[PDB]
């Protein structure tokens, strides 16, 4: 009978080298690891938003209670736990009139409706950004209900609300070149036709397709939605609420600060040990579906060393996809570029490379990228190559009572594969983390050599380390639980030039 | 000397805020006293803590709440310092803290009324903030700051009630484990007896097609009523192999290696269980990857089996327990037992949209419990079994594959201690985590 070794919960650094497994205790008993003096915000939304914002603001200063306190760490407020004051009247409003939404939002086909109201925005952010003498830290996007219903791909805005009508199928638009007649005057209405075709090219999700667009002028935003700000007043024709957050107001306070913090310009904290000069590297794909080429995808890779602030790289669109196995690889040339940009970060950096870099994706890697690696692979650098998986097919069940097997228990198979407990009961919470029995997930070496066991500790920790969710831990390790998220942020805009960027440009 | 801080906590209102604060000024250098730092065994109280205030401390701090006022414990607690405040002669060595907007002035002791206040209301921190200052005002005897002691006092107090035990224990698993192989794994050169269209998926015994050879356990003969033209066929020129020599990892060939034996296996015994399926009186769901098997309404005595429930009453809907399956061999043969919940309005019938069965599923799902899937999956193997200790899948007409009903318990060297209850708390909050999920709310919940 194989049996089960327990992996020690990882600890995360906090300022005055405090070290604590839970990131919410650990800020409000010693703060950020790193400190920034302000979070001058700007605020970019309607009349009615602003104020909900400001509503919202004042409220988190004073400290805010879950119902169970124990299973979520109640939260000081803000100034008490970053010390920083975030302040509700200090704040830049670039408006956003009704009459400007009333109008390109009635618009019959989500994309062009989708595409004008994120124009929208920018267009005041980057204006007032460029423009403005006064520098601010964050752009706080007040998302109205009726854009957020309206403004996501599938949804279908009632024909009687129509206000102005589209001029083309979606089928026909992603073909369509707008090419000159002799005639100016049919022109004109040819032109409005390239328009609209044009937004059928950008992604249909409000959230993504403004941060994508954003990418280009590197400022940070944080999307904040009219209901979830203040969730109490949008209900139900019964009156209930839409979206209930009593039990849990001060855990959202907790979640919206720290991410708030980070995009600021301060990570709150880090991984407590960790070996240095190692490098972990994160594999997204996202299957584009729209070209001819039907094994056209994207090529992303994000970069993680010890903080968990991540850096993002901009892979080249290729055939990566085999539909046949389902999976994704690499054609060995683009391999070459993908290390050769993260390590020349490595270096620039670190000013060397690291010894020991770690890729991590869900399927094995096939053998010809693989070695694509080694040829930019430096000779001093180990090169590891990660399968982790979600495996549905194995659960351990308790033979008594109703709680779960607690988090950190391991099943190591054999010395290059074995399964880690990210899920299930914490007893510092005394709480569990999912209400199904949890999922362990499954740890492979598919390239290279390494100990096993160090692997599933290197990988537990990266769980820890996710700022934009303040949380005990993530059942992912930080590598890829955004890689879909990121996957669709690259597919949302046209081009892809843009250079390699700070992860807090994505979320 | 006397350079030590008490603190008066009402308990366990406002044990939150009362536990904050200590600590901040812990770190920094300052000695503090207050009860919810120590548990308490020593038979005596009052005297081990007003016994306290007088010879050491510093400086004297209350709680004014609701039950700040109204608890007694407190009140004899505060009495002391004033009475103790009469020896020193010192006002400023008592200080007041109010935290809430709801009590009230008449509500707040004489004793405290006249006392000079730091305001907590709008802000901790600025309330805090007022404080060291007159602690500065005072010189109290401090150190310079030292926080590591904090957590050293937070990791003890704190997390040791609440804590990873050395305890073992062993944990039922969803693998089961294969009792028994036929000894003998066969391939057949059919060739010219089996065209090369034909599709060996629709054998009615489990055979997978092979290079230039056709895999099963059955016996050459048992592939007649759907294939003639192999009675013309020899059996000596059929290769046979150990079945524990492959598991072994002993087998290995110029043809073959041990790795794609044990792939072949895997793949018989998932159509091995599709075929035993139809005979067991289950209905079956599809999965897009594979199949599930289910159970219909009233095939159970009060739709239970062993007393455990398997098809209930969720709104308008009937609900099943259902399963997959596929086995491994790698580092053993076992058949690992997916669970699902699948459901039918008549209660006899599928519901064609996707979307709602895997909402219902979840919406259910929240509801049940460990206990409850361990219950649940292990007597829906107690069913299928044609004894109790196995469920025999036929893959030859006489070779058969065992299973046992008894699934593998996994040792484990540390355990936790059982509360209580605090999950359907949780488990309702998970109703309520149908909202927040939200791709274009920048969220990600619990
Ligand atoms: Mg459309």
């Amino acid at each position: 009978m194989k049996e089960l070794i327990y992996i020690e919960e990882p600890s995360i650094l906090f300022a005055h080298g405090q070290k604590c497994t839970d990131p919410r205790d650990g800020l409000a008993l010693f703060g950020p690891l790193n400190q920034i003096y302000g979070i001058k915000s700007g605020v970019v939304g309607t009349q009615k938003g602003l104020q909900i914002f400001k509503s919202y603001l004042d409220k988190i200063q004073k400290p805010i209670y879950n119902h169970n306190n124990i299973t979520r760490p109640m939260f000081p407020g803000f100034e008490a736990v970053f010390g920083c004051k975030w302040e509700s009247q200090n704040i830049v409003f670039k408006e956003i009139t009704d009459e400007e939404i009333r109008r390109y939002l009635f618009n019959a086909s989500t994309h062009k409706r989708t595409y004008d109201l994120v124009t929208l925005f920018n267009d005041k952010i980057i204006t007032a950004n460029k423009n403005d003498e006064e520098r601010v830290d964050v752009w706080f996007v007040i998302v109205p209900e009726e854009i957020y219903k309206y403004c996501r791909p599938n949804s279908v805005l009632p024909n009687e609300l129509v206000q102005t009508k589209s001029l083309i199928s979606k089928s026909k638009a992603k073909s369509f070149r707008y090419t000159p007649t002799l005639f100016e005057e049919f022109n004109k209405k040819l032109k409005e036709v390239e328009k609209e075709a044009k937004t059928y090219n950008y992604d249909a999700q409000f959230h993504d397709q403004l941060k994508a667009r954003l990418l280009e002028h590197t400022i940070p935003t944080q999307i904040l939605r009219e209901s979830t700000l203040a969730w109490r007043d949008f209900k139900n024709t019964f009156g209930a609420p839409i979206r209930d957050f009593s039990k849990i107001e001060g855990h959202l306070a907790w979640t919206i600060s720290t991410a708030a913090y980070y995009k600021a310009g301060g990570k709150p904290w880090k991984l407590g040990d960790i070996r240095p000069g190692v490098c972990y590297l994160g594999l997204v794909y996202k299957k584009i579906e729209k070209s001819k080429n039907p094994q056209n995808a994207c090529c992303a890779a994000q970069m993680f060393l010890d903080n968990g602030d991540g850096t993002v790289f901009k892979g080249e669109v290729g055939p990566w996809y085999n539909p046949e196995k389902g999976e994704y690889h690499l054609k060995p040339k683009e391999a070459k570029a993908l290390l050769t940009q993260a390590l020349e970060s490595y270096k620039e950096q670190n000013k060397s490379y690291p010894k020991e870099v770690f890729i991590h994706a869900r399927t094995r890697f096939n053998d010809e990228e693989w070695n694509a690696f080694n040829e930019v692979t430096p000779k001093n650098t180990n090169l590891v190559g990660v399968t982790i998986t979600k495996s549905k097919p194995l659960k351990l069940y308790k033979t008594e009572g109703a709680f779960p097997i607690m988090r950190g228990n391991a099943y190591i198979v054999d010395e290059k594969k074995a399964f880690l407990w990210t899920l299930g009961f914490v007893p510092k919470l005394q709480s569990t983390l999912s209400m199904e029995v949890p999922n362990p997930i499954f740890i492979e070496i598919n390239k290279g050599e390494a100990e096993i066991q160090q692997v599933l500790k290197d990988i537990l920790a990266l769980t820890k380390l996710n700022y934009n969710a303040c949380i005990y831990a993530d059942g992912e390790p930080v590598t890829l639980r955004f890689a879909n998220k990121i996957g669709e942020i690259l597919t949302a805009s046209t081009e892809i030039k843009t250079p390699p960027l700070a992860f807090k440009y994505y979320i | 000397m006397r350079n030590k801080i008490f603190i008066s906590h009402a308990t366990p209102e406002d044990d939150d805020f009362t536990r904050w604060l200590s600590l901040k000024l812990i770190g920094l250098g300052y000695e503090v006293w207050c009860d919810i730092l120590f548990l308490d065994k020593g038979v005596d109280f009052w005297s081990t803590i007003e016994k306290e205030i007088r010879e050491n401390t510093c400086k004297f701090l209350i709680v004014s709440s609701t039950a700040g006022n109204k608890r007694e414990g407190v009140l004899k607690e505060l009495a002391v310092a004033t009475k103790v405040k009469k020896h020193l002669q010192d006002d400023m060595f008592i200080i007041p803290l109010a935290i809430d907007e709801n009590l009230s002035y008449d509500d707040i002791n004489i004793e405290i009324v006249r006392l000079n206040a730091i305001d907590f209301k709008k802000s901790w921190a600025k309330g805090l903030q007022d404080l060291l200052d007159a602690f500065e005002k005072q010189n109290v005897p401090k150190k310079p700051p030292d926080h590591s002691k904090s957590n050293l006092l937070y990791q003890q107090i704190f997390l040791h009630d609440k804590q990873a035990i050395e305890k073992e224990e062993t944990y039922d698993s969803n693998w089961f484990p294969i009792i028994s192989f036929p000894n003998e794994l066969r391939f057949h050169r059919y060739d010219w007896r089996l065209p090369k269209q034909f599709d060996v998926r629709t054998l009615a015994f489990p055979a997978i097609r092979y290079k230039e050879y056709l895999c099963t356990f059955a016996w050459e003969y048992d592939f007649i009523h759907q294939l003639p033209k192999t009675e013309t066929y020899n059996g000596q020129e059929s290769i046979r192999i150990s079945t524990s020599d492959i598991l072994s990892g002993r087998y290995d060939t110029d043809f073959i290696r041990n790795y794609e034996c044990q792939r072949l296996i895997v793949q018989l015994i998932n159509k091995a269980f599709e075929l035993r399926m139809k005979d067991k009186n289950v209905r079956e769901y599809q999965m897009s990857k594979t199949f599930a098997y289910w159970i219909e309404k009233g095939k159970l005595e009060k739709d239970k089996f062993e007393k455990i429930k398997l098809v209930g009453k969720q709104k308008n809907k009937y609900w099943h327990f259902g399963i997959s399956a596929a086995g491994k061999l790698y580092p053993s043969p076992v058949l690992m037992v997916s669970s699902h919940i699948i459901f039918t309005m008549d209660g006899i019938n599928l519901i064609k949209s996707k979307s709602i069965q895997h909402s219902s599923r979840r919406k259910q799902g929240k509801n049940w419990w460990n206990d409850k899937w361990r219950e649940k999956l292990l007597a829906f193997i107690r069913f299928l079994s044609d004894d109790q200790n196995a469920i025999y899948l036929n893959v030859g007409s006489e070779e058969k594959i065992l299973i046992s009903n008894k699934p593998l318990k996994f040792f484990g060297k540390m355990s936790y201690v059982t509360p209580s209850e605090v999950t359907l708390e949780e488990e309702s909050v998970l109703a309520d985590i149908n909202n927040f999920e939200e791709d274009t709310e920048d969220l990600d919940e619990l």
